């Protein structure tokens, strides 16, 4: 009933955000059901135009996007899956903290369709670092339950180079101050990774890489000798990797105070074997050895670090050639088209292209576009209108027409700018008449209500016996010749 | 009367909603609120303080403890902000600063924090070392410590941690991080002051470790719990370290005395290759001008093991000191004028001390470049206390300018015994004698008593002992 509601805006919702809302559950429709599958492709890159369209205004909707398009996922298959999953990168870096209520199932639904060897790799890996930047703190009530799958990557990757896992080192290092439980059991994963000969270098490269970075936001003052151990064999072992692993040592040896002064006689000796003369490392060694202050030696890393950074319409509507029943059908469906695609709003402007290759979720948009367009036009531009909506009334007899034009005049009624202007008194006398031979009883008594309460009359009294008559309320009828017994003259009652 | 008289003062804390008076107006009523947790807070404070006010406050039966103390447990935001107040007080606790992160409020409890009784105006170094280095007394009793004693087990046994632990896991981020230094402190308090057997049921957490490793309950909750934990922590270490020094006057005394007393208890080859790639990478000599060399690989290149000037003849290091001598000369106004905040202003002055003994280590030929430096420093000091005829104009910028660091350049000279008779010949002992009676300047004599090193019989404890007996009263209040 929510959605019926909002069709009408019975809420009286400002017409600034109207349109956004009435497109949602249009689109939305359309993507319940599995019988549409094609056309999934292109209604979700029109959502990501709303969600980015608007910006901070799209987080009210989305406790209805969200549960839909995360089961889509789960039940659909095949070059979809792939492609939905990049939409819904850009749907988390829009919407940051609140898609907290959401986040259960999503980490969930990542497990079952992240396969160890398999084209769906790099996707789900850059959808963890948009993830990471929206949540920004608090990512560690999610992050332990994708780590099994990320473990076993670092052991089992048959790509060449090694690339799965340098695009996942470049992922570890934007989790910053996030992992603080989990360290235990994440680095000796990446302490495996550059200590292994038969790696390729490029892999071994960006382990080291990836530990001083980590520096700059972690303690790693506990995991000394993991990780120091590592280090001294892989100096003498590589050749090529001791100018870029001086730089992990280096910036680790900065964390620890003075308890690293027993470690340099275990070091030393690599250095004098093999030549090694890094210019900052020079600098820390000799600043340990002989005293440089009392409050620098031995200080809590992270202190130190807190401590540093602190008008074309006429045409469509004008045409006068449409005398045959699909000719009338035609003429409505170039209409709700031309409405949508110049409707003065980028949010009901997205929606065209889907109307093209979908007619029906055109048809209850039309009330939305046309309330859009009548609005900006000035009284000579909607005049012109209006009489053209008088001939296509009194020109057919097909309901399907009738009962969209009927419900766009009850639209504006509900509306606070007051019912559309018509020939006389908003056209009551018109529209009675019409809905009384499109079988809708509902809409004529109503109209029928109003032209009572401006002056009785015997036609009008006779009129109201008929209407109800035939909508199965004999009780209410009676009423109303009561009415004309003591309310009216005597003896004009007639017979019939 | 038994349980409605002393417990009135209760009653703020005690009831969300209190009026103290039927009549008055409606405009200061948020005004009022703040009045009476004020007033109530010097109350509660003044009751727990007397012998007759703690076996009140705490009977066996229903008392006004364990309402002061459930009450803390109730999801509250005002009521929970007071009551932690009331207890840092009662405890005698440094209060944090309020903050949503946990280093920040850390930093801000450190017992070695700067305060303003340390600047040269008050007492210089007397009252910085007093809070810092600890008190010669190993078997007197502290008889406050058996007063806080008694305080902390009576709100343990009414079950104090428990309430702080709730405190902890249901409030909101800036409330949590002042209950958990509390309760860091409360547990450092506790491992030094209580004895065996009230420690038994104390540094065991049995409430908080059970949340921390349950999945069941909400996840929310296990993470906050157990950084909680990661949080406390870092707080012993924190205590670990201890008070360290802030000011270099008051390190260099600790210095010199861990080396005399570790002395008494009976490294690479430096090729050239080292020096000269270090050389050029100091900036010294291709930009003849300061603030561009860096100050990093200067202290390296003086401090390191084999370099002092006399193994290793070269010209290169021969230019190399000179360029250096210029800059740290004081009748070169290059590095005097700096001011005393200036950024970097810590590195410059260590290395100034430790380039005064590089020197010293070549005994035989870096006397020559030491005589430049000890001559201008007499100089210096005969025009800014104004001894010889001057305007005495330096005392302006003295205080404000880096030439109060020059103290530590002759007082680090002191130390060994091969710079002391390098003074006799430049001849500053005697320029230090005469202005010991000097009645305008004090804070000339402040500087020179604490910065010159005692430890050895020679001149530098005559000089003690005239600035302790013939000089200003106020000046020697402070010797």
């Amino acid at each position: 009933y929510s959605t019926s509601e909002m069709l009408v805006n019975m809420g009286n919702l400002p017409l600034d955000e109207f349109y956004p809302a009435v497109s949602m559950v249009a689109l939305m429709r359309i993507f319940r059901d599995q019988s549409l599958s094609h056309h999934h492709t292109m209604v979700v890159q029109a959502i990501t135009f709303i969600f980015k369209s608007l910006g901070l205004k799209c987080v009210q909707f989305l406790p209805q996007v969200m549960p839909t398009f995360l089961n889509v996922i789960r039940v659909c298959d095949g070059a979809i899956r792939e492609f939905l999953f990049q939409q819904l990168g850009m749907l988390v870096s829009f919407v940051k903290s609140h898609i907290r209520p959401y986040m259960d199932e999503i980490v969930t639904l990542m497990r079952e369709f992240w396969v160890m060897n398999t084209s769906i790799q790099s996707t789900i890996i850059l959808l963890i670092e948009q993830i990471v930047v929206a949540l920004g703190g608090e990512f560690k009530l999610y992050l332990p339950q994708l780590i099994p799958h990320m473990l076993r990557v670092f052991m089992h990757d048959n790509s060449p180079g090694r690339i799965v896992s340098i695009k996942l080192l470049a992922a570890i290092q934007l989790f910053g101050a996030n992992l603080d439980d989990y360290l235990h059991l994440l680095l000796p994963p990446i302490v495996k990774l550059f200590d292994a000969p038969e790696a390729p270098l490029p892999s071994r490269k960006a382990a080291l890489e990836t530990v001083d970075r980590l520096t700059e936001s972690l303690d790693f003052t506990d995991y000394a000798s993991r990780i120091i151990h590592p280090i001294v064999r892989t100096l003498d072992q590589s050749p090529e990797l001791r100018s870029t692993a001086m730089d992990t040592l280096s910036s680790l040896v900065f964390q620890l105070g003075k308890k690293y002064q027993i470690f340099i006689p275990m070091v030393n000796k690599v250095l004098v074997r093999h030549r090694i003369n890094h210019q900052r490392y020079d600098v820390l060694i000799c600043r340990i050895v002989k005293g440089y202050t009392l409050a620098d030696e031995e200080e809590d890393p992270l202190i130190y670090q807190h401590r540093m950074l602190r008008i074309n319409l006429q045409k469509a509507w004008g045409a006068a050639r449409r005398v045959s029943k699909d000719d009338w059908l035609e003429w409505l469906r170039r209409l709700s088209l031309e409405l949508l695609k110049d409707s003065s709003s980028p949010s009901l402007r997205s929606c065209w292209a889907l109307a093209q290759a979908y007619n029906p979720m055109a048809r209850d948009l039309f009330n939305a576009a046309f309330v859009s367009c009548w609005s900006e036009l000035n009284e000579d531009q909607q005049d012109e209108l209006i009489r053209s909506i008088e001939l296509a009334l009194t020109s057919q007899d097909i309901a399907e027409v009738t009962q969209t034009l009927l419900n766009l005049a009850e639209f504006m009624e509900h509306s606070d700018k007051g019912p559309l202007p018509l020939r006389d008194d908003n056209g009551i006398v018109l529209l009675g008449e019409r809905a009384a031979k499109c079988r809708a009883y509902a809409k004529a008594l109503h109209y029928k209500e109003l032209e009572f309460q401006k002056g009785p009359t015997p036609a009008i009294l006779e009129s109201l016996i008929s209407i109800n008559n035939k909508l199965q309320q004999p009780e209410a009828a009676a009423g109303v010749l009561e009415y004309a017994m003591k309310h009216f003259g005597e003896l004009e009652i007639q017979a019939t | 009367r038994a349980d409605v008289e002393l417990e009135r003062i209760l009653a703020p804390y005690t009831d969300f909603h209190y009026r103290h008076s039927p009549d008055t107006a409606e405009g200061q009523l948020k005004e009022d609120r703040e009045a009476r947790f004020l007033a109530s807070k010097m109350g509660i404070i003044a009751t727990f303080r007397s012998w007759a006010g703690i076996i009140n406050l705490c009977k066996p039966g229903n008392s006004g403890i364990q309402s002061l103390i459930g009450v803390l447990c109730i999801p509250n935001m005002e009521i929970r902000r007071g009551l932690l107040e009331v207890l840092y007080d009662i405890f005698r606790l440094p209060l944090p600063v309020v903050t949503e992160e946990f280093i920040e409020a850390l930093l801000s409890v450190d017992p070695g924090r700067f305060q303003d009784s340390w600047r040269l105006s008050d007492g210089f170094v007397a009252a910085e070392a007093k809070t810092i280095l600890p008190h010669r007394a190993r078997s007197r009793p502290d008889l406050m410590d058996n007063y806080l004693a008694l305080i902390l087990s009576a709100f343990i046994r009414n079950g104090l941690l428990e309430g702080l632990v709730e405190v902890i896991t249901n409030s909101d981020d800036h409330i949590s991080v002042r209950a958990t230094i509390l309760l860091g402190e409360l547990l450092h308090m506790a491992n030094t002051i209580l004895p065996h057997s009230h420690s038994h049921h104390l540094h065991c957490l049995p409430t908080l470790m059970n949340m921390a490793a349950s999945f069941d309950i909400p996840k929310e909750k296990r993470l906050r719990a157990s950084a909680a934990l990661n949080c406390l922590k870092r707080f012993h270490e924190m205590k670990k370290r201890g008070p360290k020094p802030y000011s270099l006057h008051l390190d260099h005394i600790i210095q010199k005395a861990i080396a005399t007393h570790q002395k008494r208890d009976q490294i690479l080859k430096d090729t050239e290759e080292a020096l000269l790639i270090n050389l050029r990478d100091s900036q010294v000599l291709q930009h003849k001008e300061n603030l561009e060399w860096n100050w990093n690989l200067i202290g390296t290149i003086l401090k390191w093991p084999n370099v002092n000037l006399r193994n290793y003849k070269d010209e290169q290091l021969h230019r190399f000191v000179r360029r250096l001598l210029y800059f740290y000369k004081p009748s070169s106004k290059l590095y005097a004028n700096l001011d005393l905040d200036f950024a970097k202003a810590k590195q410059l002055t260590v290395v100034g001390c430790q380039f005064t003994e590089f020197l010293l280590e070549s005994e035989e030929d870096g006397q020559g470049y030491l005589e430049d430096l000890v001559k201008d420093i007499v100089q210096w000091l005969n025009a800014s206390s104004g001894m010889k005829p001057e305007r005495s104009l330096q005392n302006n910028g003295l205080l404000t300018t880096l030439s109060q660091h020059y103290f530590l350049f002759i007082g680090t000279l002191s130390c060994h015994p091969h710079g002391v008779k390098m003074l006799e010949k430049c001849s500053v002992f005697q320029c230090l004698l005469n202005l010991c009676s000097l009645k305008n300047q004090d804070h000339l004599l402040k500087l020179t008593v604490s910065s010159l090193d005692y430890s050895r019989d020679g001149l530098a404890r005559v000089i003690l002992s005239k600035i302790l007996t013939a000089a200003t009263d106020a000046c020697r209040l402070y010797a």
